[PDB]
RNA sequence: UGGAUUCAACGCCGGGAACCUCACCGGGGGCGACGGCAGGAUGAAGGCCAGGCUGAAGGUCUUGCCGGACACGCCGAGAGGAGGUGCAUGGCCGCCGUCAGCUCGUACCGUGAGGCGUCCACUUAAGUGUGGUAACGAGCGAGACCCGCGCCCCCAGUUGCCAGUCCUUCCCGCUGGGGAGGAGGCACUCUGGGGGGACCGCCGGCGAUAAGCCGGAGGAAGGAGCGGGCGACGGUAGGUCAGUAUGCCCCGAAACCCCCGGGCUACACGCGCGCUACAAUGGGCGGGACAAUGGGAUCCGACCCCGAAAGGGGAAGGGAAUCCCCUAAACCCGCCCCCAGUUCGGAUCGCGGGCUGCAACUCGCCCGCGUGAAGCUGGAAUCCCUAGUACCCGCGUGUCAUCAUCGCGCGG
């Protein structure tokens, strides 16, 4: 078994694969408006804990 | 005499007011000339998510908001005043920044 | 220093009406204005209603078609 | 009398006609060709459009002071028919207005602050105010409620 | 549409009127000040609704 | 670094800390934390109901914990200390977790819920509500609300005064959701004394 | 590849997919923690020089290579699974429904299930209230509450504003007037903290004299001022295990992980929502005007230069009331067109020139010349909307390396 390991975690720099939620790890609907990186779901779950309020 | 800008920002008007009152009362404890807590435009970080995971059903949105209140205070720069405004408590949910105009 | 040519024109109308009244102290004139167009001296308070989700770009009540 | 006292379009055409008598206001060799912007569809239909354009720019620099090419680009831009697609605003080309500004700096009407754009000269504002007082007279034959000003 | 004094407004007004009747005038402004120095409210519209209700109660009493 | 960036960063970091500790100190009634960046270092304070459990065996736990803190999360110099909830029976996430812990022990849900309700309303709450939702009483799932006292649901006074807590009870056959809402002895608008 | 199919699927899954995303296809390569089993390091578990295969690969290999070191060659037992199950669950969402309902304590009625209250009449947006009443009281919900807008006062005056004052300077000239920069100061505007103000309060009428409705006055505001947020008990095996969490079943060295390429972008057709139009209530050309919301670090980028354009080079300032994005379009003035498949319409296609990116064929966006498709107002039927609303106009932002006929918002 003389070989070479080939998982190759490729470092994307732009793309839906480049960005990943820091909580769940989802790749698409990620919030990045003011330095966030969060899936819309997670954000809706935790926004109060961050201080976001729902007065409208 | 060269002046000192103090830009301070928070999410709580009351902590903000506490700090400004600290500064007012300390300047008048001494006699250095304050420039009022000029209130700057407050930042409304708005994030309009859809509140549904399913993608099914009527589309409904959560408009979440974070508010950052901002004040600036100009006070003449003295070593005394500077030492004590450094000694200020500056609670946890507040940022400050002492620039100096010279 | 504002929105549109009509809004500017109305704001100017208001401003100069008030100017004339406060320059002259003539209440017969004030009443002439207030019966021609009360909004000449009092302002129009109306503003635009915030747009709401369903086809929000169009309006607060403008809605998508079913 | 002055630019603010008279209207704009009349002044622009009159001062264009007068700018034809200036030698540093030659059109460039690519004028009879090109449009004024991507937002346009067709060549200018006039032959003296160059003079009309530099007249307009001259007046704009009178009014708005230390201004440059990008600001003027967004003023000379406009709406585009994007086909079946909806309409949007697009800026104009810069070469027309640049060559114009350079012609005017040659003729002596504008100068070029190192930063913050270009500024009308005394001889330039004299030129414009002369044409304006002239025009004001010719339409004071009409409105005496404008003779007032 | 519909502007109707709710139950707690009405109850509070009636109790105040019975407990301190000759303190409440026929003046809305005075009645306002009085409810405010009396009951804790912290709410202008509530204060004003209560004041209006005791105002017209006073009136109905003067009428019988 | 802009200022809103700073606020956002602090909130997100703290939220992830809170998540981790919620996972790891659920036996301890972990109510929450607070964080201050003193000059000598960043000192944090864990509010929980069993500091005995969070310290473990002579500071073992806080030690590996602070290691995790400075490593996995950007922290200058962690200075963990510990404190209690002054009235945990008025706190509602600690109670939700205690209830989930009970249901996992195997206690029947009616008994556990009514025990917790009795405890809270004796420890002095104006109101309490408890929803248990899931595979209770067989394979088809249902929801049961146990309530006592006086509790508001809607409005800013609800959003502020009542304390809400949520927990999962991971049992053999699946999850039981535990919602708890506690209204303490404090007053609302239409009182008007 | 899938999910969703009346309301409540079909510009929805923030679903604007070049790779990734991805779950589909063709091919290629890695993965057993813990134990034990075949063994054992003897120089190798593992990496590895030049090449052949290979799409390309120390993947593999004859040929050889050592930096100093254990075990899928075998079992269990697993890690991970965007694999199945949303009729196994949680959480969230939608709908019933921002509807006005849901209940309780005591009393009474009834053998009882249950009833009453919670009914009737007026009234209200409202089980909101008035009155009558075996009901009296209460609670959740509604309302109160929170956010914003609009008028006033106080405070505050920077990065905001510039009227007044002074200074300096440039033009017209009819010697009258206009602008610019400095101190000046917060006047005006504006900003943002705290207060006030509106309560059917006053007059009159209707209803019953009540609840309240209406008209009017005055007022910034007049009838919950306007607009939002907070969505009760509960149901809907509604949707979501393809966001996370989670039971069971399954894969488990493949149904786990990574890479290349393709696909999701195919098209005889049916449907939904929309964009552009079918012209004069206009098209083109040239001139003239007037916004707000928001956003900016490898990011906005003024300003200068180059270029016909798209775009290119350099670059002040700006971590945000300081700088920039940002002089909007509809509108107006003048000139051409004068009711026609047209100077309407811009499908399509050819040539060329560019930007992003590792990659632009499949399959991106932009520019220029050229081409010049249907379409001349639309049956049955159907949708949205009550005031700064609808219609019309453009702008911002989210998505974003580049891509907006979309979403959320902004003003005119
Ligand atoms: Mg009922
Ligand atoms: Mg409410
Ligand atoms: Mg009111
Ligand atoms: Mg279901
Ligand atoms: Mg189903
Ligand atoms: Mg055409
Ligand atoms: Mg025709
Ligand atoms: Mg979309
Ligand atoms: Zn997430």
């Amino acid at each position: 078994m003389a070989k070479a390991d080939y998982n190759k975690r490729k470092p994307r720099k732009f793309g839906k694969g480049a960005r990943r939620c820091v909580r769940c790890g989802q790749y698409g609907p990620v919030i990045r408006v003011h330095g966030l990186m969060l899936c819309r779901h997670c954000f809706r779950e935790i926004a109060p804990k961050l201080g976001f309020k729902k007065y409208e | 005499m060269q002046k000192a800008r103090i830009k301070l920002a928070s999410t709580d008007i009351k902590a903000l007011n506490e700090v400004t009152d600290q500064i007012r009362q300390i300047a008048e404890r001494t006699g250095v000339r304050m420039s009022g807590p000029i209130p700057l435009p407050t930042k409304r970080i708005r994030i309009t998510t859809r509140k549904s995971p399913d993608g099914e059903g009527t589309a409904t949105f959560d408009k979440f908001e974070l508010r950052v209140h901002k004040r600036l205070v100009d006070i003449e720069a003295d070593e005394r005043a500077m030492r004590q405004i450094m000694r200020i408590r500056v609670p946890e949910d507040v940022t400050i920044e002492i620039e100096l105009i010279s | 220093e504002g929105g549109g040519f009509m809004g500017q024109a109305e704001a100017a109308r208001v401003a100069i009406a008030r100017a004339l009244v406060e320059w002259t102290n003539d209440m017969n004139l004030k009443e002439k204005f207030m019966k021609y167009d009360r909004t000449m001296l009092v302002g129009d308070s109306r503003r635009t209603e915030p747009h709401k989700p369903n086809r929000s770009t169009k309006g607060p009540r403008a809605k998508r078609q079913k | 009398a002055t630019v603010y006292d008279v209207p704009g379009d009349l002044l622009v055409e009159r001062t264009a006609k007068a700018l034809k008598e200036v030698e540093a206001i030659k059109p460039p060799e690519w004028a009879p060709f090109v449009k004024t912007g991507r937002h346009k569809e067709r060549i200018p239909e006039q032959e003296d459009w160059w003079y009309y354009r530099v007249a307009s720019i001259f007046r704009k620099i009178y009014i708005d002071g230390p201004v440059g090419i990008e600001r003027l680009r967004t003023w000379y831009g406009g709406r585009k028919n994007r086909g079946h697609a909806p309409e949007h605003f697009y800026k104009a080309g810069g070469s027309i207005i640049r060559k114009a500004l350079q012609q005017l700096e040659a003729a002596g009407f504008v100068q070029k602050v190192p930063g913050e754009g270009r500024i009308v000269t005394p001889q330039g504002q004299s030129f414009l105010d002369r044409i304006a007082t002239e025009l004001k007279k010719e339409l004071e034959e009409q409105l005496p409620e404008l003779k007032k000003y | 549409m519909g502007n109707i004094k709710q139950m707690f407004i009405k109850r509070t007004a009636r109790e105040l009127f019975d407990r301190y009747p000759n303190e409440f005038s026929r003046d809305f402004e005075h009645n306002k000040k009085k409810v405010e120095e009396l009951t804790n409210v912290t709410s202008k519209t509530i204060r004003n609704r209560i004041a209006g209700y005791i105002t017209k109660l006073v009136r109905m009493k003067e009428e019988g | 670094m802009a200022i809103e960036r700073y606020f956002i960063e602090e909130g997100v970091r703290e939220m992830l800390i809170d998540e981790y500790l919620e996972k790891e100190l659920r036996r301890a009634g972990y109510s929450g934390i607070d964080i201050k960046k003193t000059p000598l270092g960043t000192k944090v304070v864990i509010f929980a109901a069993s500091p005995g459990y969070v310290i473990g065996r002579g500071g073992r736990r806080i030690r590996e914990l602070t290691r995790i803190l400075e490593r996995q999360f950007g922290l200058e110099n962690p200075q963990i200390e510990v404190e209690e909830i002054k009235n945990p029976y008025l706190n509602a996430k600690v109670q939700a977790i205690r209830l989930a812990r009970a249901l996992e022990r195997g206690i029947h849900f009616r008994r556990a819920a009514y025990s917790a309700i009795r405890a809270i309303m004796r420890n002095g709450a104006r109101g309490v509500e408890i929803r248990l939702s899931g595979k209770l009483t067989g394979e088809r799932a249902k929801s049961v609300r146990f309530y006592q006292g006086y509790l508001a649901k809607v409005g800013n006074p609800a959003e502020t005064l009542v304390s809400r807590g949520y927990a999962q009870a991971k049992l053999k056959l699946g999850v039981i959701g535990v919602k708890v809402s506690i209204m303490p002895p404090d007053a609302k608008l239409p009182d008007e004394i």
